């Protein structure tokens, strides 16, 4: 067909845990660098 | 600010801890 089309790429990103001391406590949370939450 | 003007392969730019509003 006649169609227009756009190629951007798939997401991708470094994921990094950011934690408090084991010494203080256990659970901890995630960040995706650069990712919107719609995906995950 | 106004003076100056100026993600595909693996590349990545990373936000600066402190925004322009704290500078
Ligand atoms: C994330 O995706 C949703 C899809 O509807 C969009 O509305 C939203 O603006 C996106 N967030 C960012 C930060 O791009």
């Amino acid at each position: 067909t006649l169609e227009i089309l756009d190629i951007t790429p798939c997401s991708f990103g470094g994921v990094s845990v950011i934690t408090p001391g084991t010494n203080t406590s256990n659970q901890v949370a995630v960040l995706y660098q650069d990712v919107n939450c719609t995906e995950v | 600010f106004n003076k100056v003007t100026l993600k595909f392969n693996g590349l990545t730019v990373l936000p600066p801890l402190l925004t322009d509003e704290m500078i």
